[PDB]
């Protein structure tokens, strides 16, 4: 126990201090899980070492935040030992019940507490966030740390939770944990076994599920095909097997694409092996005009999967015009791909040129699909909250939904899942849309909150925190001077805050302010959407602030 | 000459202190003359290569006539040249790296 002693000597004179600073990391740092998995689950024991060189309040309350991943990292055949230790670790999360006799308790035998099988599923449902925004912390930050042996462990951690975990906690975060490993698996030392992890979701996950991550993989493995040794060679003819026979609806009916593109690559001998699948491939692919099917894979952004894209459209286009014979919508895609490259990556924007050079001018007489208008329509806020319903789902599933979704951000999905739910609350009951004969049927299903139905319809946990913004309303000069002056984001923000001035009504605005109150476009998109309770109020206060900016950014010093 | 040419050197110092690797931005679509490169690439290389033999002229020349050329001076100017050229930030050049070293090596 000196050991520490010594440590934190040399970290002197207030090592005193330097202990009640530890104690306080050991907190909900690794040090509560780790004993746990080495020693025992004892809260006594607990209070023991707290007594080890002193400093014990925090055991009762900082029992759940961090300590749940921190033992959740030690996840890695005789360790079943530590296997049933760790799931112990894992049915013991409660304080008072590490207070009670479960605290020496919950370490019991394999046949543990049974009420646990649904409480525990709770538990877990519940700081899967925590241990969620622990590894994305650990993945997405800076990390100075660098030390993918983090990366390692907290992989083999979430492969052992894929090996536990509930549809509801799985789908919890799903997709967030899909683009933690994702990322992953872009770093080069992780593949090894990302893609064991990978095949290892295939095994078993779902059928709605295998969609929204498998073509990432598909690109991936199609596109960097040189740099593969055997051994990748033959994992990856595993996978590809697991894809033939465990899910083969979805490569050949609800994903096909991937398909097409690997048998036009031929080296890899899919006919060689099941001569089978590619007659259904081939029949499929020259039977439905593969052109809007290009076009919704040119609607994954990213990099990979838009090169993909190119090559192979490039391809159909060429063998279709040997032969001799919808086909606008190719040309426009293009002109995003390149107009978002018109910044970045020239090679990128050239590989829309030559898909551009094989098409070309055309006839413009061929009706071009070059839209009228979007959605700025409105919904009764005020009058008809069955309006106001349609308000809030309206503002939810526009583009909430696939921020929600492709944002690469730890802490915004925390906001996401808050004020989502709380938005939720009206059809807060799972049930509702869950196994019932309830009348939910809840609208704006996407495929993405249908995907996101259960994990979201009461998998609800408050985080609600906001404070101490209201003096500073940048507003009435404060705000026009500013955005006259630079700067213009910040700008939008303090604008936007004009809801933290004197919007935010409990009902609705309350909970949609708060939502992106962690902040950055989106400010502009949501800015058009306040004043509109002043100006019927017939408040003058507010009226003003938001009115000093919105009339003198009418010429608010311009040739700056 | 010599101070002549460094300061003509520092009139093309936009050169050697181009930057570390052509960025996903930059382009090189070019009206693809190797014109006024050669140009100005003969130009920096020939002038750091009078650099080069005048002062190896001065080296070669009786030791008497030495400290009467050198001042700090020499020290600045080249020190310009030398820091554009060696760079640490941008794209080295081998013939520049060659002259400027040799410099040093003076």
């Amino acid at each position: 126990l000196s050991e520490i002693a010594k440590i934190m000597c040399d970290g002197t004179s207030l090592i005193n201090q330097m202990k009640v600073n530890l104690l306080k990391k050991n907190s909900r740092q690794i040090f509560a899980v780790a004993l746990v998995k080495h020693g025992l689950f004892s809260l006594d024991i607990l209070e023991t070492l707290f007594l080890n060189r002193a400093y014990i309040t925090a055991y009762l309350p900082d029992y759940k935040t961090l300590a749940e991943i921190t033992k959740l990292y030690k996840n890695s055949s005789d360790s079943e030992n530590a296997n049933m230790i760790l799931c112990s670790l894992r049915f013991l999360i409660t304080n008072f019940e590490k207070d009670k006799r479960h605290g020496s308790k919950y370490k019991n035998i394999n046949n543990w507490t049974d009420d646990q099988e649904q409480a525990f599923q709770k538990k877990l449902q519940d700081n899967i966030l925590g241990i969620f925004q622990v590894f994305s912390s650990d993945i997405h930050d800076v990390e100075g740390r660098t030390t993918y042996y983090e990366k390692l462990r907290v992989i083999n951690g979430i492969s052992f939770l894929i090996i536990y975990a509930p549809k509801k906690s799985i789908i919890s975060a799903l997709a967030q944990i899909s683009i933690c490993l994702q990322t992953g698996l872009g770093l080069k030392e992780v593949r090894y076994e990302a893609f064991r992890c990978w095949h290892l979701l295939v095994r078993h996950l779902n059928d709605e599920e295998l969609s929204t991550v498998i073509d990432s993989l598909i690109a991936f493995i199609l596109q960097k095909w040189s740099e593969f040794n055997g051994k990748l060679r033959n994992i990856v003819y595993s996978i590809l097997d697991t894809l033939i026979k465990e899910k083969s609806d979805l490569i050949l009916k609800l994903k096909p694409y991937t398909t097409l593109a690997l048998v036009g690559k031929p080296e890899l001998g899919i006919l060689a092996r099941d001569g089978q699948f590619a007659r259904m491939v081939n029949k499929i692919r020259s039977t439905t005009d593969l052109i809007p099917i290009f076009a919704n894979n040119l609607k994954s952004s990213n990099k990979y999967v838009i090169n993909q894209n190119l090559d192979d459209i490039e391809v159909y286009l060429r063998r279709k015009q040997t032969e001799r014979s919808d086909i606008t919508l190719v040309l426009g895609a293009l002109l995003d791909t390149s107009h978002k490259f018109r910044n970045l990556d020239k090679d990128l924007c050239e590989k829309c040129a030559k898909c551009i050079s094989m098409i070309g001018v055309l006839d413009v007489t061929k009706h071009e699909f070059k839209r009228t208008t979007y959605s700025e329509n409105e919904v009764y806020d005020l009058n008809d909250s069955v309006q106001t319903i349609k308000f809030l789902i309206w503002v939810i599933n526009d583009i909430l939904v696939p921020a929600f979704w492709q944002s690469e951000n730890p802490s915004k999905q925390l906001f996401v899942a808050l004020v989502i739910q709380e938005s939720l609350k009206y059809c807060g009951l799972s049930s509702e849309s869950w196994d019932m004969n309830h009348k939910e049927l809840y609208p704006n299903e996407a495929k993405l909150w249908e995907k996101f139905n259960s994990v979201s319809k009461t998998t609800i946990y408050p985080l609600l925190s906001s404070l101490y913004l209201a003096q500073s309303w940048k507003e009435y000069v404060p705000l026009k001077y500013p955005s006259n002056n630079f700067e213009g984001y910040k700008i939008w923000v303090k604008r936007f805050t004009l809801d933290l001035l004197k919007t935010g009504t409990t009902e609705n605005h309350p909970l949609h302010v708060f939502s992106s109150l962690i902040r950055g476009s989106l400010s502009n998109f949501l800015l058009p959407y306040i004043s509109l309770d002043i100006i019927i109020k017939a408040p003058y206060a507010d009226i003003l602030n938001g009115i000093i900016i919105e009339f003198d950014s009418i010429f608010t010093c311009n040739l700056e | 000459c010599f101070l002549f040419i460094c300061d003509l050197i520092r009139i093309y110092h936009h050169v050697l202190k181009v930057p570390i690797h052509e960025s996903n931005m930059n382009l090189h679509v070019e009206p693809q003359i190797f014109q006024y490169e050669l140009i100005d690439y003969l130009i920096i290389s020939y002038s750091f290569d009078l650099l080069e033999g005048i002062l190896r002229v001065l080296q070669s020349h009786p030791k008497q006539t030495y400290m009467e050329f050198f001042d700090e001076n020499i020290l600045k100017s080249f020190e310009f040249v030398y820091k554009l050229a060696l760079t640490i930030s941008y794209k080295p050049m081998v013939n520049v790296i060659f002259s400027a070293v040799e410099v040093v090596n003076i």
